[PDB]
RNA sequence: CGCUCGCCGGAAGACCAAGGGUUCCUGUCCAACGUUAAUCGGGGCAGGGUGAGUCGACCCCUAAGGCGAGGCCGAAAGGCGUAGUCGAUGGGAAACAGGUUAAUAUUCCUGUACUUGGUGUUACUGCGAAGGGGGGACGGAGAAGGCUAUGUUGGCCGGGCGACGGUUGUCCCGGUUUAAGCGUGUAGGCUGGUUUUCCAGGCAAAUCCGGAAAAUCAAGGCUGAGGCGUGAUGACGAGGCACUACGGUGCUGAAGCAACAAAUGCCCUGCUUCCAGGAAAAGCCUCUAAGCAUCAGGUAACAUCAAAUCGUACCCCAAACCGACACAGGUGGUCAGGUAGAGAAUACCAAGGCGCUUGAGAGAACUCGGGUGAAGGAACUAGGCAAAAUGGUGCCGUAACUUCGGGAGAAGGCACGCUGAUAUGUAGGUGAGGUCCCUCGCGGAUGGAGCUGAAAUCAGUCGAAGAUACCAGCUGGCUGCAACUGUUUAUUAAAAACACAGCACUGUGCAAACACGAAAGUGGACGUAUACGGUGUGACGCCUGCCCGGUGCCGGAAGGUUAAU
RNA sequence: GAGGACCGAACCGACUAAUGUUGAAAAAUUAGCGGAUGACUUGUGGCUGGGGGUGAAAGGCCAAUCAAACCGGGAGAUAGC
């Protein structure tokens, strides 16, 4: 089958939340 | 590990049914907003 | 009697039990019995309206006989039996007629004696009479406020009131708190006090042993955060606040009886 | 006793398989697609009035629709009711 | 496909529920999908496949809880709740074994059953509920005994006679299966039995239940595994034999016993014991009332028919479920063989299932994961972190302190293999035929073959080492804190924090204080001051000093001030 | 034959270390570790709803979100930045 029927956007983001070790003060 | 979503049908139909939407004023509104939007399927039930 | 147990454990060093082998070993009357789940503290609502209740044992309602309508009819004490929803112990009586009904256990109590509800009894621990045939300073029990209600008053474990006065149609009662309370002598009492008077010596000894009861834990509001109870946070231990309940009404002293309908009935305030 | 015009809407096609077929030569059981709403009395009913025969047991079940995707979509086959109707000594069709 | 090899085997196997929804099977294709190739696939495509009176749902019954006619409340929406009606995760009804398909089976087929309901005769006939009473019907733990599943060995039966020494023996391999149902009713367990009279009970009224005496017998009834008969001269059956693509299908098919050890399974929802005192309703049995007349029903046997309708394929510790993935994770229940072992640990295996969907080389550093080390032994380091070490069973032995229990496996020793005898296998366990008596049959007493079998001591022996592997405590001393077990920051904090039993103070007279709620109402509690709520403290031991000015609370109300009016 | 007794699997947890850190995994693996008849643990239903619940109390948890969840609306809030 030589008729390319693809596929679409199939989930959003799960976490940018990510790893925030360094600092100068506290 | 354990993810939020467990699914069971009964639950489900409890939960999100139609009759449990047809049950309460605020059901049938939900009901109301997805017919004036169109959806396909109205409920969680077939 | 009671009797302290060896320390073989933790938990089990500090435990008092409380025996009475004068008690129904086996299953008790099952017509007498009732279906009592419990509540969580929660009610219609679904909210938490008593804290710290909450799981324990299982507990089967036994249908206590505080009217004792049967009156003129002589019974017979057939066993003292436990009680899981109340701290006295019940007595199955059987009446000549064939009725088995549950009272409260008086203190001179057994196997094999006789009581009899009715006005024109003998005055005698089990027996039932209105308080203007019982004599004054008569130490009775299970005593009720309204005139064929129930027994109200009384009730627990080794608890009696005296009929200290009675002058016209008032009787007045100096309860178990110390407060004297006047109630109109048409109301029915129980001769005697009532029977497990060693209840309050015993000691549970562990945490769990109060968790079996339905005695969920009780947070100390200083050991909270100060959105949760008035008794706030504070960096270490600190108080510097008046005691409060958590809804911010003074404990310590204040007073809330606020019954103007029932303060006619009070003639002197516990001290 | 069931209407006669109900019985002439029941049985809707007759089922080749080649197990529909081992089981018309060896426990003389005819295999029919018939209506959804069909009862095994009222295959019964039918069996013997259209097509003539005796009929012992009719064994029903029900096979679920397919999906299938043809061209881009995804589409569904209908549910269809089978039955195994057994047939005591004598087989006509 | 084959032959080896490795791996799992309380799972990486077999099977249900959930959830998924065709992934099942077959023939086809190999674009994409598959972390590579692919002829293969849970991919594409087209067929095929799910068979029920008995399994499950439905159904009947209710629990929590929902909804709730009227009802009570509430600006409205609505909240609550009575009758009632729903709601399983519980209670009610009945099938097993072989055979079968490429894929379904307690469903199909053979065999043998069984359940409930509708429908046709007998005698003697009182049958009849939105009612009454039974019953259903219930905890934790513990202790056996009786078994059985299952296993193990012997016997029997079939076959073998050894690719390298020996192997016609006390050899080797394999099999030695069979159910529901029906019959009998015993190891056990429960319980006095029966008539007769009377009555303020169970709203009635009851010949039932409960009560009360009274005659007569405790010798009566329920209950209950497992056996043993039947089911069954049947089925299944090791293996040969036409069959024949030797795959496979097809016809045959011998033995099919016994002893011992056995559960965590059954007897048992028992028994004993504890306190924390352990659902409900129906089905069921039973009593009658209104009702009802050789009507209507009931009862028995016999005969007929009826048992609908849905689910039924497949995955289920997973590549089909939840994790975006063919994801090292998560996921309820059931079954659970051998050899060691206390064991569901562990090691090795069986049945069974797999080798984890990129390989081939090479044998640098470095990095993971391990192994081993001279001499030293904590010198490392924030810190014995990590690693090493300790580890089993029996016996001897064991301190301060102690709340007298503990500390305590304190510490520390020693004995362990194999062979032989004691004793051709003991102490025990089991137990045959035989003997003997009866209430003579699933007996009882004795009997003691057969089978099974520790443990110990002497002696001998082997090795560097005998708990040889896996498995499996480091120990002691002095202190801080917290009595303790427990809980806690899901995802950087497990603690000294929280909780706690105890203690005290305080409120609270029941239409309780409190709490949830504009309310009704409901928790508290079907409890009632030996009870409940709130606060603080935190076992236990000895203890708890002084201050009432401040701030609260409590009590007083003469005065001063003071609102609406 | 008791026990919030002891040892120790299932099970429930999560003390230490290493790995992992564009992971096999949005919290896991490996080796040890604590509880393991109980204040245990688990299934299936239920119930409590956002200034609210629930909390053996951490500001914990309430659908990978929490000193006030999420979704939609006010709404193109306002923003001397």
């Amino acid at each position: 089958p030589n008729l390319q029927p693809y596929f679409s956007r199939c989930f959003s983001t799960p976490v940018w939340i990510s790893q925030a070790q360094g600092i100068r003060a506290g | 590990m354990k993810r939020t979503f467990q699914p069971s049908v009964l639950k489900r139909n409890r939960s999100h049914g139609f009759r449990a939407r047809m049950a309460t004023k605020n059901g049938r509104q939900v009901l109301a907003r997805r017919r004036a939007k169109g959806r396909a399927r109205l409920t969680v039930s077939k | 009697a009671v009797v302290k147990c060896k320390p073989t454990s933790p938990g089990r060093r500090h435990v008092v039990k409380v025996v009475n082998p004068e008690l129904h070993k086996g299953k008790p009357f099952a017509p007498l019995l009732e279906k009592n789940s419990k509540s969580g503290g929660r009610n219609n609502n679904g909210r938490i309206t008593t804290r710290h209740i909450g799981g324990g044992h299982k507990q089967a309602y036994r249908i206590v006989d505080f009217k004792r309508n049967k009156d003129g009819i002589p019974a017979v004490v057939e066993r003292l039996e436990y009680d899981p929803n109340r701290s006295a112990n019940i007595a199955l009586v059987l009446y000549k007629d064939g009725e088995r009904r549950y009272i409260l256990a008086p203190k001179g109590l057994k196997a094999g004696d006789q009581i009899q509800s009715g006005v024109d009894a003998a005055i005698k621990p089990g027996n039932t009479l209105p308080m203007r045939n019982i004599p004054v300073g008569s130490t009775v029990h299970n005593v009720e406020m309204k005139p064929g209600k129930g027994g109200q008053l009384a009730r627990s474990a080794g608890t009696y009131v005296q009929i200290v006065a009675r002058d016209g149609a008032y009787v007045t009662l100096r309860l178990r708190s110390g407060e004297m309370r006047k109630v109109e002598a048409d109301c029915r009492a129980t001769l005697g006090e009532v029977g497990n008077a060693e209840h309050m010596l015993r000691v549970l000894g562990k945490a769990g042993a109060a968790r079996w009861r339905g005695v969920r834990p009780t947070v100390r509001g200083t050991a909270m955060n100060p959105v949760d109870h008035p008794h706030g946070g504070g960096e270490g231990r600190n108080f510097g606040k008046h005691p409060v309940t958590p809804w911010g009404v003074q404990t310590k002293g204040k007073k809330t009886r606020s019954n103007k309908r029932t303060d006619k009935f009070i003639v002197r305030r516990r001290s | 006793m069931i209407r006669e015009e109900r019985l002439l809407k029941v049985l809707r096609a007759p089922h080749v398989s080649e197990k529909a077929s081992t089981a018309m030569e060896k426990s003389n059981t005819i295999v029919l697609k018939v209506a959804k709403d069909a009862t095994k009395a009222e295959i019964k009913a039918a069996v013997q009035k259209l097509f003539e025969v005796e009929v012992e047991v009719v064994n029903t079940l029900v096979v679920k629709g397919k999906v299938k995707r043809h061209g881009q979509r995804i589409g569904r086959r209908s549910d269809w009711k089978k039955a195994y109707v057994t047939l005591k000594e004598g087989q006509n069709l």
